[PDB]
């Protein structure tokens, strides 16, 4: 839930400074790079992909953050803060296969944007994923709450007339990003 | 490898109260002291009195699965083959011995000279019969 | 799609997938018996049977174990396909005999 | 019952499962009746044979391996009694197979010498079907009965 | 009460067969099993339906609250 | 085994086909599949029957629900292909359409007859409209149906079914909605006055039987089953197909030793009677098709873990 809050917040909160954002990206890629380095070995071992809920959760948040704020992560040179080009690919091809277990609509939007930015190419991994589907296992008794939890974004737009107007100064609508 | 064979001649074929199984009593033609009692699915292998049956007990054939392309085994040499367990041995006299087999309930009792039945152990075994 | 029709019973399916149990909703002996007949003709199948937990829950349990050439899910598919083809053969034969009658 | 203490008691003290023996004399109160006895005399008869197809089907229809009795997560079967001319299993093997799939695997099979209600004379000359023999968990002789 | 419409077991329509069955016994002076056959009732399922029907309704009908006896 | 090996060996024999009943053999098919067709024909081949009955008045001696029930048992001569299925998740207004439903009405009042031949027992001459028949269900076409069903009005397959009886002053007034359904749901939807099979007789004689035994032996089976040959004087089987398998032979001690009674074992003799809506052959075709779709619908469903 926090990770959803975290990702939604960074994306939406207009008054955030470039560096506070890079701060959150730098925390997430850092925490993520460690997860894959210390844990990838546990996947072909006994258990399910649920053992790694928390991994996907964080990777979602980071992907989500990239959707709304990718234009910021290019420094003066045109290089990527946090080596996002090199970093995303590594996770996408990892054994966790984030693309399969995270929210479907975000993973899709990240694909679109990431591909556009020469940052990562996920679209073949997606193809492979829903092909294997028609023909990496997780119960579904508990797999749904997760899909549920990953669908909720606490700072998706408001629908209260006044509050909305009041928030405008503090909000980034998707159209803006 | 093979543990026992002999040609037996059937004395009696009793259908009891069943209609697929018969109890066979038969004596060896080679040993005066070797006799046999055996339940047989006679629907798959009919037997009449005075028939002569060759009877082989073997430890293996040279786990079970339906026959495939080009499988060959000791079973090929015979008409009727059963798999079962030895479950009792007994002294009948100073000279003779009897071993008891069960083939999922169809019972065999083989009595004979203790040297003639030397190779029989209390293990599992295949039974092979041909006419 | 429809995801609620057939499911894997992961507590009786092996790691190598050469053995598995499936629970199919809304099916009794009709399909169950016919499907096991077909599946058992597949030479790589080592074991197969179906069962009906209870007459009051519409459920059908199929078990498949293979000798290791194909997975259990493969055998289910070949069986299902084999069954479809088998019906075609019957329909066509019946048609011809009605015409020729 | 409406609270966990009462739950625990109904599942561990007053539950059916323990109460196999009566406290009066310490003898069984639970068993099968009617159809099931008649059926047993027939299924375990020497005249009873089953093809691979039938044998496997009787097994799975009664085991319910999708239960708490994952003694294995794969059903075990015996080799057939008759190998040739045709693969056949006996009824007594269905029983052995049942026990084999529901007793603990890290534990030797049951050993019992008992008797049933039907005299040997009823089956024919030389029968021993009145004697019930279990060796290492396998029914090697005798039919199963009300007894 | 009145003829059943279908045979309980067969599913076969039987309700068109009561009035004729009576006329067969009455007019043509047949026995019951011959008459049942002539109406096409082959399975004992179906023969039972007409053979043993009791037209109890004809009793109920004699009490009609809507006419001056 | 192999589907081609099956094709080469499978065979159909059609003894008698008629608008109401079929008698035919399926040869060299497995019992599991014959049984499937049989089950499907009885319980899964859709049919049209009255499902909802709307009473406006019934002052007959027969109670509403009972009257409704019998109307539901009336086999309607309607091609089920001419109708689509009702979706039972919509409200009543949206539920019933011109592709969904067929409407029948029934409207009888019984009056006393003045011109009754004095001293009469017959209710036809004593009362007007004493007896109500299935044929009295009037087909009221709705919307497009005036066109679609113009070439085939909706009529009960058995017009002379007795539905109700009345006496002077009593009236029945109802509309019925008739829809698609299957026998497995309720037997009123079953399209058969029964589909069943028997396995073919095999009477095989285990040694010659002649003379006075032959005549004796022959009389243990229906006329024509067992023949006595001229010459060898021995008995032989003419056609087992006429045998009823009474096992009468097995009673007489002298024969019980010399005859085995079996079947040509898969060999299935099917008898299919239609309730009146579709022909037998259509009902059997529809079942062979239904089985195939089950297999096809399943092959294409994704297996969820
Ligand atoms: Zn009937």
């Amino acid at each position: 839930k926090s990770l959803q809050y975290l990702g939604s917040y960074i994306a939406r909160a207009k008054k955030l400074s470039r560096t506070q954002i890079i701060f959150v990206a730098s925390y997430l890629t850092s925490w993520l790079n460690r997860y894959v380095i210390e844990r990838e070995e546990e996947v072909d071992q006994r258990g399910g992909m649920e053992r790694f809920k928390h991994f996907y959760a964080a990777f979602q948040a980071l992907c989500y953050i990239f959707c709304f704020r990718h234009n910021i992560f290019r420094d003066t040179d045109g290089n990527w803060e946090c080596e996002l080009d090199k970093f995303f690919q590594r996770m996408v091809i990892s054994k966790f296969n984030p693309l399969k277990f995270c929210n479907e609509n975000v993973m899709l939007m990240f694909a679109r944007i990431a591909q556009q930015e020469s940052v990562a190419y996920c679209f073949s991994i997606i193809e492979n994923n829903n092909n294997e589907r028609l023909r990496s296992s997780w119960s579904l008794a508990t797999r749904q709450q997760f899909i549920d939890l990953q669908s909720y974004f606490p700072y998706d737009p408001l629908f209260l007339k006044n509050y909305k107007i009041l928030m405008k100064e503090y909000y980034i609508e998707w159209s803006e990003a | 490898n093979t543990l026992f064979d002999d040609i037996f001649q059937v004395s009696e074929v009793d259908p009891g109260r069943y209609n697929k199984v018969c109890r066979i009593e038969a004596a060896s033609t080679t040993q005066d002291q070797c006799k046999l009692t055996l339940d047989i699915n006679v629907e798959l292998f009919p037997v009449a009195a005075q028939d002569s049956l060759t009877v082989t007990i073997a430890s293996s054939l040279n786990s079970w699965r339906p026959p495939q392309a080009g499988d060959r085994s000791l079973a090929d040499d015979y008409d009727y083959v059963m798999y079962g367990t030895a479950y009792k041995f007994e002294e009948v006299s100073k000279d003779l011995i009897a071993v008891y087999y069960s083939f999922g309930g169809l019972l065999m009792r083989l009595e004979g000279n203790y040297r003639n039945l030397n190779n029989l152990k209390q293990e599992n075994a295949y039974l092979l019969i041909r006419r | 799609p429809d995801r609620e029709k057939i499911k894997l019973l992961t507590q009786a399916t092996s790691e190598d997938g050469t053995s598995a149990s499936f629970q199919i909703v809304e099916e009794d002996h009709t399909l169950g018996n016919a499907l096991r007949y077909v599946i058992m003709k597949n030479p790589d199948v080592e074991f197969c049977g179906y069962s009906i937990p209870h007459p009051s829950e519409n459920l059908l349990n199929i078990r498949i174990q293979t000798y290791g050439e194909t997975t259990a899910v493969d055998a289910l598919q070949k069986g299902l396909k084999d069954l479809m083809d088998l019906c075609d053969v019957v329909e066509s034969k019946f048609t011809e005999k009605i015409k020729s009658m | 019952p409406q609270n966990e203490n009462a739950r625990a008691e109904a599942l561990n003290l007053a539950n059916t499962d323990s109460q196999y023996l009566t406290p009066t004399s310490g003898s069984p109160v639970r068993g099968l009746i009617q159809d099931h006895i008649s059926a047993g005399v027939w299924l375990t008869s020497k005249d009873s044979f089953f093809t691979r197809e039938q044998y496997q089907q009787y097994i799975y229809g009664c085991i319910r391996p999708e239960d708490g009795h994952t003694t294995r997560s794969k059903i075990v079967t015996l080799p057939p009694t008759i190998f040739k001319p045709y693969p056949l299993w006996t009824g007594k093997q269905i029983i052995t197979t049942v026990l084999l799939n529901v007793t603990p695997p890290d534990m030797p099979g049951i050993n019992l010498i008992s008797k049933n209600k039907i005299k040997n004379e009823y089956w024919g000359k030389g029968s021993l079907e009145n004697e019930v023999l279990f060796k290492d968990g396998a029914l090697l002789c005798g039919i199963l009965d009300k007894s | 009460m009145i003829v059943p419409v279908r045979c309980f077991s067969c599913g076969k329509v039987v309700g068109d067969k009561w009035e004729s069955y009576l006329n067969l016994l009455q007019e043509d002076e047949l026995d019951e099993g011959t008459a049942l056959s002539r109406l096409g009732l082959k399975r004992y399922c179906c023969r039972r339906m007409i053979l043993t029907h009791v037209d109890l309704i004809e009793k109920f009908l004699r009490y009609n609250p809507l006419e001056k006896r | 085994w192999n589907v081609e090996k099956f094709k080469k060996d499978f065979e159909v024999n059609i003894s008698s086909l008629d608008a109401r009943e079929a008698n035919f053999d399926l040869i060299n098919i497995d019992t599991s599949i014959a049984n499937a067709f049989r089950r499907i024909m009885i319980s899964e081949v859709p049919s049209v029957a009255a499902e909802y009955v709307y009473f406006f008045n019934n002052t007959s001696v027969i109670q509403d629900e009972v009257l409704a029930h019998r109307i539901g048992l009336v086999p309607l001569k309607v091609d089920p292909d001419m109708l689509t299925w009702v979706d039972s998740n919509l409200p009543d207004d949206e539920k019933f359409t011109d592709e969904n439903t067929i409407v029948l009405s029934l409207n009888v009042k019984c009056t006393r007859n003045p011109d009754a031949p004095k001293g009469s027992t017959d209710p036809k001459e004593l009362y007007n409209n004493a007896h109500v028949y299935a044929r009295d269900l009037k087909f009221e076409p709705q919307g497009r149906q005036s066109t679609t069903f113009a070439d085939c009005p909706v009529v009960p397959a058995d017009p002379d079914i007795l539905l109700a009886k009345l006496r002077p002053g009593q009236e029945i007034s109802l509309k019925a909605h008739c829809i698609l359904g299957i026998g497995g749901d309720h037997a009123k939807f079953s399209p058969v006055s029964t589909a069943s099979y028997r396995l073919l007789p095999q009477i095989n004689i285990l040694q010659p039987i002649k003379g006075e035994s032959a005549r004796r032996f022959q009389k243990c089976f229906p006329p024509g089953v067992i023949g006595i040959d001229e010459g060898s004087d021995e008995a032989y089987v003419k056609d087992a197909r006429k045998d009823t398998v009474s096992r009468e032979v097995l009673r007489y001690e002298e024969f019980a030793d010399k005859v085995k009674l079996g079947r040509v074992r898969n060999h299935f003799i099917f008898n299919v009677e239609s309730a009146g809506a579709m022909t037998p052959e259509e009902i059997f075709f529809k079942s062979v098709r239904i089985l195939k779709n089950k297999a096809e619908y399943l092959k294409n469903c994704p297996i969820t873990q």
